[PDB]
RNA sequence: CGAAGAACCUUACCUGGUCUUGACAUCCACGGAAGUUUUCAGAGAUGAGAAUGUGCCUUCGGGAACCGUGAGACAGGUGCUGCAUGGCUGUCGUCAGCUCGUGUUGUGAAAUGUUGGGUUAAGUCCCGCAACGAGCGCAACCCUUAUCCUUUGUUGCCAGCGGUCCGGCCGGGAACUCAAAGGAGACUGCCAGUGAUAAACUGGAGGAAGGUGGGGAUGACGUCAAGUCAUCAUGGCCCUUACGACCAGGGCUACACACGUGCUACAAUGGCGCAUACAAAGAGAAGCGACCUCGCGAGAGCAAGCGGACCUCAUAAAGUGCGUCGUAGUCCGGAUUGGAGUCUGCAACUCGACUCCAUGAAGUCGGAAUCGCUAGUAAUCGUGGAUCAGAAUGCCACGGUG
RNA sequence: UUUUUUUUUUUUUUUUUUUU
């Protein structure tokens, strides 16, 4: 049970991320985890752009950030392997640490 | 008070290992209550300046001590701008 | 083959199972009279069960997750409710006719700014 | 105010089937706590039962007929000044006014504990001696006189 | 009443940046820092055919520098020796190289901004410049728009005088976050006190 | 004249096929107006009303069936007549109805 | 009150000790390697000594990190006016807004669709009326639900069995809570009564809400000539031997007076003594810390752990079973005063904050007359948080017997 | 077209220049 805690961004990123896993450092191994969610930061955003101090022009936007567990019972590394050599893919945030 | 003790805090708050939290490694456990040399604490007490844990402290984002909410690293006076710029995340619509 | 139900009542966190036949009403470890033994709610937990005959045809077994009692009491009601609507279709018409049916949802317009209902509009015999 | 949304709806009691035990102690409460009330005044038709060993239950109902009123005043000047004017409490309202006159009288009428009060207080009210009886009939010789004046 | 920003609110729906650009949590301060200075720099250099989008993207720190100015050929110079001037002097504050990339503006008539720059040229003339304000913006609604209102205020007539005129040379929808409107400003003065000019271009409806 | 006034939602059409009962009822006879009118023919001066008055100001020919409660002298061609009723119109009507398109030539 | 710590405290102010380019920060002129450690003075600022040190490019040039003294330019402060103005917030406001691009009856302050018939709780809807329609309010995007639908199985989490050395313990699998992302389904839908088979209002098929289903929310013009004038953003105008900046002290609380806000004490629908059944809202490395050692305890020590269901701070109070008082100023009242101790601190004492044992000031149901509070809402029943070297009873927000 | 639920409440000073 070592927590890689995946996350990016949007939900896009991370989809692509985490279906790698779930397929690749299973091969030999575990059953590993990757679906699992987190407290996914669905919130809104606001910056101010007003070109002077008059009416508002602070234009709201919205995120996913998104958040999952991936999950590996036993450190064997005869199947879990694929998951160190994904460090080419730098935009999500693994969290591997624990 | 306004740029103030800055000078003064700014060479001696880096050494309070040195001054105490290191350089009491040995001789300090003797000299505690838990240990009872009543000879010993009186004579490492000197510095006064330095003495830690004290620091004046440096809110930099603001020139001068309109306070400083040690929660959030910012000054009593700061908060409107994170409704404008996201520093505070929970600053949204008022629980009033 | 077994039926099931799920509530959420005041503040309850509570399921139930059915198994075939013989009658009975257990929390975990203990029988019905042992979780409630002086809570005057006790009575209708298994009241919808005992009109279609369980005696030797139903069986009841609840978990729980946060005791709760005055809650409990209904949560259970609406998580019985859940078991029944797979065993027997025709029982919607009494569980309805009776309420067991219902789950906890309605506040009526009330007070957000300080005059005690707040969605009824001003109203006259013309203006 | 258009809606027929008024009163409240509650069940009965957990003994005997009526909505009027449970009204009773669901006035009674004097603080909440309704559970341990409910079991007092369980008890209380227990410490009423043994005055004869029947079904003094039977006699809840022969006491509570000296307590039930037909009258109330409200806030009335529609004539320039003071102008009662008293008109019925609807057929329902009878004997939930009739607890309030009960427990008025009961929260510091001196008997023994706080079933002992209920039992001799519906006692009381059964042979017309009652404490709730006379906040009754003070109403009636008020308010249920005032009807040759309006 | 109010005096309504239809810019800024919306950056995705017609009305573009005048920056977009990256920093994470502890590299955000010197970027902005840089943000007044390179803009304060350019704008003096650009002021002979003026600066209608001036345009900050920052592809690794370093800045993409995109400027809109009525005259290139200008700041281009006779041929390259301003693009190697300008590209050192808004790389310097920054640490970060400058990359100075040129557009035309588009007939100024019709523009973002130069509507303004046009009208707050005529107070360096000192004269009565009224006798063109009203022209110099109807001319250039010959060649774009459907409506326009226009607003001065500041120091514009003697010794102590300050008040404040507005003008409307066609209606305007005053916010509509659909619409192909644009506010903006210019300001001048005139050895008295400010002369500050605003408007409202209801260019068109979408 | 095709089918996509029936986009979007349908009580957002329906808010424009309310608009066509209100307006095809009221200027069904004059959906164009590409420029003014050149002549009023008209059967009321009291109802009607606003008609005789724009076409007075303006200075218009006007063509008008009327009783012993008019005002003469606000129309180019009185025609003296029963003022109501699809009878006393319809003598007139088959003439003038002929001659505003046999006349073309 | 601002003050969420008027006894280092963001300093009023009472002062005394320095100054008026001052604490902070530049452009040239001649020059310097930057710092660690005590000793004696001093209330702090600052004063007098003694030792120990010598970095990176390296054109041996020019300087960096980084410290100087000497030039000319040259530094600053909540000072309120709403009234140059823009953001922003309010109680009015969930009224279905006004006034206008044209027109024209009114010269102009009259609104000019509110008029004339009727119709709805509703500017409700049939029309009419010399009235258009132009778009910013409209039409509504929302958040949390709540019930679920797929993909799920998460420290989660346990259907049905696998071992039990009796702990979901570890095998063992996918019903559902949970966690939760994409999202989704309730409409006069069909049944009776209502009347004009309009209206809509009632009960109900059917339901997790019902006729905004609830709770948050946005809070248009119009908003008192009201604010935020103590971060606002800035136009008109401040004092500048000054409202500019360094630093040790202290004293705000008295006491006659009230008067209230906030606290309670007046005993059994109470508690008191032993024993028994269930939730959680929170905040959490300037962190939060169990088990476990010494305990009359405030409070010492050991330290697993725990970064976001794992560590911990709740073992809500009610309630329930068995005993004890017997209506009794006590057994309850902490008003408080005999002594005893502490966590920090330059600091609390004429200044606190809490602890251990002795105790015991008003106490027994107060009148007049300042508004709490209609519903899942005030009696009733708790826990948390920041300011900040820190003790608010302020306030602030959701749960639940009722 | 009977219309007494108490009678009274100090001066100021608001007021963003101006020809059009």
């Amino acid at each position: 049970r070592i927590r890689i805690r995946l996350k990016a961004f949007d939900h896009r990123l991370i989809d692509q991320a985490t279906a790698e896993i779930v397929e690749t450092a299973k091969r030999t191994g575990a059953q590993v985890r990757g679906p699992i969610p987190l407290p996914t930061r669905k919130e809104r955003f606001t910056v101010l752009i007003s070109p002077h101090v008059n009416k508002d022009a602070r234009d709201q936007y919205e995120i996913r950030t998104h958040l999952r567990l991936v999950d590996i019972v036993e450190p064997t590394e005869k199947t879990v392997d694929a998951l160190m050599r994904l460090d080419l893919a730098a935009g999500v945030d693994v969290q591997i640490s624990l | 008070a306004k740029q103030s003790m800055k000078a003064r805090e700014v060479k001696r708050v880096a050494l309070a290992d040195k001054y105490f939290a290191k350089r009491a490694e040995l001789k300090a456990i003797i000299s505690d209550v838990n240990d009872r040399w009543n000879a010993v604490l009186k004579l490492q007490t000197l510095p006064r300046d330095s003495s830690p844990s004290r620091q004046r402290n440096r809110c930099r984002q603001t020139g001068r001590p309109h306070g400083f909410l040690r929660k959030f690293g910012l000054s009593r006076i700061k908060v409107r701008e994170a409704a404008m710029r996201g520093e505070i995340p929970g600053l949204k619509k008022a629980s009033w | 083959n077994q039926y099931y139900g799920t509530g959420r009542r005041k503040s309850s966190a509570a399921r139930v199972f059915i198994k075939p036949g013989n009658g009975k009403i257990v929390i975990n470890q203990r029988s019905l009279e042992q979780y409630f033994g002086r809570e005057t709610a006790r009575m209708v937990v298994r009241q919808p069960l005992e009109l279609v005959d369980m005696v030797e045809k139903l069986d009841l077994y609840i978990t729980v997750k946060g005791g709760g009692i005055s809650g409990q009491a209904g949560a259970i009601r609406h998580g019985i409710t859940r078991a029944l609507m797979e065993y027997d279709e025709s029982l919607r018409s009494e569980l309805r006719k009776a309420g067991f049916v219902t789950r906890d949802a309605r506040q009526v317009e009330r007070k957000k700014v300080g005059l005690r209902k707040a969605r009824r509009r001003p109203q006259f015999s013309k203006r | 105010r258009r809606r027929v949304i008024g009163q409240r709806k509650i069940l009965p009691d957990p003994k005997f089937g009526s909505e009027l035990l449970a009204k009773f102690v669901n006035i009674l409460m004097v603080d909440g706590k309704k559970s341990t009330a409910e079991s007092i005044v369980y008890s209380a038709l227990e410490t009423l039962a043994q005055r004869s060993g029947k079904s003094e239950l039977e006699a809840f109902e022969v006491a509570l007929e000296n307590v039930r009123p037909t009258v109330e005043v409200k806030s009335r000047r529609v004539g320039g000044s003071t102008y009662q004017v008293p008109v019925e409490v609807r057929p329902v309202r009878r004997n939930a006014l009739a607890m309030r006159w009960i427990v008025e009288a009961a929260r510091k009428r001196g008997d023994k504990s706080m079933a002992l009060r209920l039992a001799n207080e519906l006692s009381d009210a059964a042979e017309n001696k009652g404490t709730a009886v006379k906040k009754r009939e003070d109403v009636h010789r008020m308010a249920e006189a005032n009807k040759a004046f309006a | 009443g109010q005096k309504v920003h239809p810019n800024g609110i919306r950056l995705g729906i017609v009305k573009p940046w005048n920056s977009t650009w990256f920093a994470n949590t502890k590299e955000f301060a010197d970027n902005l820092d840089s943000d007044f200075k390179v803009r304060q720099y350019l704008t003096k250099e650009l002021a002979k055919a003026s600066v209608s989008r001036i345009v900050i993207e920052r592809p690794a720190k370093s800045i993409r520098v995109t400027i809109h100015t009525a005259r290139p050929g200008i700041v281009i110079g006779k041929k390259g020796e301003d693009v190697e001037k300008l590209r050192k002097v808004v790389a310097d504050i920054a640490g970060v190289p400058a990359q100075i990339n040129i557009a035309e503006v588009r007939k100024p008539e019709l523009d973002a901004k130069l509507v303004a720059d046009s009208i707050t040229s005529q107070l360096e003339r000192r004269v009565m410049f009224r006798r063109a304000m009203k022209r110099a913006v109807q001319n250039a609604m010959r060649l774009g728009a459907k409506g326009i209102k226009v607003e001065v205020s500041g120091r514009l007539g003697g010794a102590e005088i300050a008040r404040t005129e507005w003008y409307r040379e066609g209606r305007v929808p005053l916010h509509t976050l659909r619409a192909d409107i644009d506010y903006n400003t210019s300001e001048a003065h005139t050895t008295y006190g400010v002369i500050g000019v605003k408007v409202w271009i209801f260019k068109g409806e979408i | 004249q095709d089918g996509t006034f029936d986009k979007l939602t349908k009580k957002e059409a329906l808010m424009r096929t309310r608009e066509l009962e209100k307006l095809e009822n009221s200027l069904g006879g004059i959906k164009d107006m590409g420029g003014l009118p050149d002549a009023l023919f008209v059967i009321d001066a009291d109802h009607e009303h606003i008609a005789i008055k724009e076409a007075n100001n303006l200075g218009i020919p006007v063509f008008a069936i009327v009783d012993t409660n008019s005002d003469p002298d606000g129309v180019d061609f009185v025609i003296p007549g029963n003022d109501d009723a699809i009878r006393a119109v319809t003598l007139y009507l088959g003439a003038v109805a002929a001659t505003v398109r046999e006349g073309r030539s």
